[PDB]
RNA sequence: UCUGAUGGAGGAUCGAGUUGAUACUGACGUGCAAAUCGUUCAUUUCAAUCACGUUUAGGGGCGAAAGACUAAUCGAAAAG
RNA sequence: GAGAACUUUGAAGACUGAAGUGGAGAAGGGUUUCUUGUCAACUGUGAUUGAACAAGAGUUAGCCGCUCCUAAGGGAUAGCUGAAAAGUGUUUAAAGGGGUCCCCGUCUCAAAAGGGAAACAGGUUGAUAUUCCUGUGCCAAUAGUAUUAUGAGUUAGAUGGUAACAUAUAUAUAAAUGAACUCCUUUACAUAGGCUUUACACUCGGGGUGCGUUUUCUUUGCACUUUACCUUUAUAACAAACCUUGGAAUCAAUUUACUUGGAGAAGAGGUUCGUUGAACUCAAUUCAAAAAUUUGUUUUGUAGCAAUAGUAAUUCGUAAUUAUCCGAAGUGGUAAGGACUAUCCUUGAAAAAAGGAGGGAACGGCUUUGUGCUUUGCUACUCUUAAUACUUGUAUGAGCGUACCAACAACCGCAUCAGGUCUCCAAGGUUAACAGCCUCUGGUUAAAUAGAAAAAAGUAGGUAAGGGAAGUCGGCAAAAUAGAUCCGUAACUUCGGGAAAAGGAUUGGCUCUGAGGACAUUAAUGUUAACUCAGAACUGAAACGGACAAGGGGAAUCCGACUGUUUAAUUAAAACAUAGCAUUGUGAAAAGCCACAACUGGUAUUAACACAAUGUGAUUUCUGCCCAGUGCUUUG
RNA sequence: UUAUCCAUUUAUAGGGAUGAAUU
């Protein structure tokens, strides 16, 4: 056979994002003295769109207390930030919606974006549009804390990583039918030649094991193991289950 | 009717190569190609037009006058008087509250 | 074509038969609001200028 | 008049998609295109820009909000908590 | 090319070492109508005349060091 | 085309002036000519 | 709730051009042509079309998928 | 000319028909260009022709481009891999510049359509022209010292306006102090829709000049009647924004549309930008009222460029004189600008380069104490533009492209091949129209041939009595109306459609009638413009979308929801895609999927509303039973 | 925690009670 379309993907060739008209990776502020031992207000000054993400960015200016002048960080924006505000952000910074603060100084039963999962990685968890994490447990040692993110999963993650108070903005996007392949053609321009997709079952054997034969079926079951080499693994991968949930 | 052609070795219509025709004395009708035009200078805070500024492609703005770049005032070439405005009542009263702030304290 | 458009100026070769694009395409209906909608626009102004009606008539028609 | 009985500003679609669709399309395309009242200027004027960015016509000044609407409720009611407290 | 109206400056221009021609210009309009256009290094200054008399005095008052070129 | 670098443009005044027949009183005591239009200088 | 205007939405309609290629299974088939010609036909605000630049190279690429295309060469190019 | 259907000239008949064998370019070609020769071969007939052959010649730039910037991206450095070859390109980097210790920082290439310093007209050759000539400009650069001169400022930096903001007019609006350090702006950006302004285009009427028609008619038909860049061009006008005053419900202002207002509307008075580029008495000028300089009335000037050029005429030795080049409009074709509205799960480059600001480091001149610092007597004193003189190495303007074709024979198709091949301009008539058809300017009358005859047969078409699909696998092919206006329009339906359903009527010419605007005077009367509708008489071999152009409809079944895509050269489809639906993996740098020999990488500028892997295939209504088998998967 | 590995940065301040802001 020849390789498959999933194997010329990791190649980069034309899989490379589409990425000409990004305004800049959003990371929260690298940690500081000011932000570990006190808080330092940023105002947003723009709420600006990425063209790759749903959603919007702000750009929040920092005043430099090393040297004279202003530094400009890109953040994803919790749902009603406005131009205008001061975000603050540090141990001291208040508990409201869009300031920077560590998960161990919230209240349990707070939402959070821009979660970082190891402290001082400036940002990494919970940052789709419309996210949002639920901070449900503090140990009593302090030093750690216990999250529930957006998939369900709990997760423990030390009490002096820091996120933003709030909801990640653009909520409900998925809600709107995309009515037609056009719109589908310009969402993925964006992003990543990832569409249209093609079925397997439609193609000939030598390029998918889905391929070939008079009828246009799978032919052998289509959960394919965990080990399964990189032609191989094409179907449901490592399945637990299959079929319609009941719960 | 005379038809024209491009003289200036563009000949496409981008958006640099806009050309205008005009009757010469000699009685024919020539092609001359038009300047694009430049945008306005903006308010650094609000981003509206200043006014009393003109508004000059850098070329031609490095030959203008100095009196048409600036305006006799404060910032008065990248603030806006509105703007310029509303930043001396905040600069004062701000500075006013911190006070009344401090003499409070006891 | 000079003695034509006399004779069409006396409206003398524009019959339905004369005619092949729609009405519209003949004479744009957007375009005989707003020449309706400037007369009457313009007229009322002057009316109002000329003291001739209230700030309020003049609103309210 | 009455333009159309049901179909709305869904009517630009023609036919196409299924009823379904263009309704709960409808359901959402109302909100998005909406008016919204700007707190900080007191006019409702502030209109959706892109996907979750409102600017109000007046002060200019805009916000995030949702996807569709200036607010959602889920982020409405986890502002109203931290408020309380 | 630019337009001076004023004698003053006219003469002036034209006592400057710079200019170097000055061109007489005569044409009927309708009474003979003329102008004196000094040649300087930047700009060529032209002045009309309706007036027969001031034309006839004034390109005689001037200076005879440059060259006079008449093109009627 | 008219637009042309210095080095194409030099090349091709070569190839002109080896395109000419040889010299009457040598051949008195040629196979390697070209038309612009059959063979293609390529280069 | 109804009527008249206004307004100018839409992978809306007709249709030249462009981009293609339904039929005549027309011509031609020692052609004008190793795919053309005629009439007919599809397409024209969008998943639209074109140019140049640039990236992906052979058990590899690229594929809205026909084993298609990758210089008249493809169920494994071409050159030695 | 030896020789002429296909060389040249004149005459005629025609064609192309501004979507052009018309003008300019790119790619590609490379001398095919031009002049003079010229015919062995080639120019599929001829050939005196030629893109052939031969000899000479021809391409002129500070302003047009490249050159510079950065993009998708390429190469290289440091490493690190690898036997190397090579692969990756900050992954333990001590990696030029700025001011005077500190601050910044990989290099390089990549656009002749992106960004970008600055040019126009007239003329000129056999062949080049925004390149030459003439005239007029513009841009950039212009070292040190000293003399002058131009201007400001000062006894270390000017002044007007309440404000929006304005002010340097010297030949030339040059100078309105300003460091470090900063913060912005310009460069700089999508699509759709209409509205509007301007230029160019087209057209109408008047005047002049020339030509044409002239059996008859015709105050007639045609041609010319022009005006560049530059002068911050000055002004004028206008869409906007802003300022002052003002203080809004009986809400008002206002757009085609909606837009706006106690966060300050209307009204009134202003400021600015942007459009444009002599508009407006614009400038100078004549004449009267304001006072120790304003407001009205006139002359001049195509505002300067500028008439000196250009065009069209009349003459004169054969190179000169002459006269004109000015009065009012309409349509909306093209382009650009403006102010707007709308759309996006799409938000539509960057840098070179330029500018503005915040801040306030430094500070007169002659001489002198002592050690850059307090000091003493005196005041006319600093910046800016230009020129000159001397020193400085020679103290302006580099290099390269520039002919020609661009297909019709200069390109690629083995060719002088009916193929292919990117961009700009774009007249009149009819018309919805850049359609079709005909025409003006420009171009052509050429095609690997001609003459004659004219049967069969072929091919590309026309027309056919009566019948009307009986033909045929099959209505293949052809025919049938087909524009516009008025009327009428079913089942079904996702209520949007179906729909131009179906199906009727009318349509020419001529002579009239009615309706639809703008502009001024003391409720009243004149001047003047578009083609657009509606109606009526008459008229004709009953014909009129007269040519051109231009749906056949209907009742049903199958398939695919749809728009879309595809087997370049036998299959365009019911196949693929699709939105919708569902399932699966993955909480992350010890993760999922994938690349790689290694090192390292793609997704990823990513983070579950995400990425990856599958299946089904709009909507509607549903999606039953089986975990024995085989897979996958979970615990011990 | 010293090997080894990961993350972030301009390797930019030791632990407890919508004006600018630098010489």
């Amino acid at each position: 056979g020849r390789v498959i379309r999933g194997q010329r993907k990791g190649r980069g060739s034309i899989f490379k994002s589409h990425n000409h008209h990004r305004k800049g990776a959003a990371k929260l502020r690298h940690l500081d003295y000011c932000e570990k031992k006190g808080y330092i207000k940023g105002l947003v000054k723009d709420i600006i769109h990425d063209p790759g993400r749903g959603a919007p960015l702000a750009k929040v200016i920092f005043k430099r207390t090393e040297k004279y002048g202003k530094k400009e960080e890109l953040i994803i924006a919790s749902e009603g930030m406005f131009t205008g505000q001061y975000i603050s952000c540090g141990t001291k910074a208040p508990l409201s919606v869009g300031n920077i603060l560590p998960i161990g100084k919230m209240p349990e039963g707070t939402l959070i974006c821009n979660l970082e999962h190891r402290t001082g990685n400036r940002g990494t968890l919970v940052k789709a549009s419309g996210c949002y994490a639920t901070v449900v447990g503090q140990s009593e040692d302090g030093k750690k804390t216990k999250v529930r993110l957006p998939s369900g999963a709990k997760k423990t993650i030390d009490a002096k990583a820091r996120a933003m108070v709030g909801v990640v903005g653009a909520g409900g996007r998925i809600d709107k039918p995309i009515l037609k392949a056009g719109v589908a053609h310009h969402k993925y321009r964006v992003k990543r030649n990832c569409w249209p997709k093609v079925r397997g079952v439609a193609m000939n054997p030598v390029e998918h094991p889905h391929g070939g034969g008079n009828h246009q079926h799978i032919g052998h079951p289509s959960t394919v193991s965990r080990s399964a080499p990189a032609g191989q693994k094409v179907g449901l991968i490592a399945a637990r289950r299959t079929g319609l949930l009941r719960g | 009717a005379q038809r024209v052609h491009y003289r200036r070795h563009n000949h496409y219509n981008t958006k640099s190569n806009k050309v205008r025709p005009v009757r010469t004395p000699g009685g024919k009708l020539t092609i001359h190609v038009v300047k694009k035009k430049a945008g306005k200078p903006k308010c650094a805070d609000c981003k509206t037009a200043i006014q009393g500024v003109k508004a000059l492609r850098p070329a031609d703005n490095y030959r203008a006058r100095r009196k048409n770049r600036t305006v006799a005032r404060a910032y008065g070439g990248s603030i806006c008087a509105r703007c310029i405005r509303e930043r001396i009542m905040r600069a004062f009263l701000f500075e006013e509250q911190k006070c009344v702030r401090q003499v409070l304290k006891e | 074509v000079r003695l034509y458009k006399l004779a069409k100026r006396k409206g003398r070769h524009m019959g339905i038969g004369k005619r092949k694009g729609t009405k519209n395409a003949r004479t744009n209906q957007k375009t005989l609001w707003i020449k309706r909608q400037r007369v009457l626009r313009r007229l009322l102004k002057r009316l109002r200028d000329s003291k001739k009606v209230d700030r309020h008539l003049y609103h309210s028609f | 008049s009455r333009r159309t009985k049901k179909v709305g500003l869904t009517g630009k679609y023609g036919t196409r998609y299924g009823s379904s669709l263009r309704k709960q399309i409808k359901k959402i395309e109302l909100m998005q295109h909406a008016k919204y009242l700007c707190t900080f200027c007191g006019k409702t004027a502030t209109k959706r820009t892109c996907v979750g960015i409102w600017k109000c016509k007046k002060c200019k000044r805009k916000v995030c909000g949702g996807a569709w609407s200036l607010t959602t409720p889920a982020a409405v009611a986890a502002k109203s908590t931290i408020i309380r407290l | 090319p630019k337009q001076i109206t004023d004698i003053r400056k006219f003469l002036k221009i034209s006592r400057k070492p710079d200019t170097t021609a000055v061109i007489i210009m005569k044409k009927k309009s309708k009474t003979v109508i003329t102008k004196l256009k000094l040649r300087t290094k930047k700009y060529l200054y032209t002045m009309v005349f309706a007036d027969r008399k001031k034309a006839e005095r004034i390109e005689n008052s001037l200076l005879p060091s440059l060259k006079r070129i008449y093109y009627p | 085309g008219s637009i042309k670098r210095f080095r194409l443009k030099q090349r091709l005044g070569k190839c002109r002036r080896q395109n000419r027949p040889v010299p009457h009183w040598y051949r008195l005591k040629n196979t390697k000519r070209r038309h612009w239009r059959r063979t293609k200088l390529g280069l």
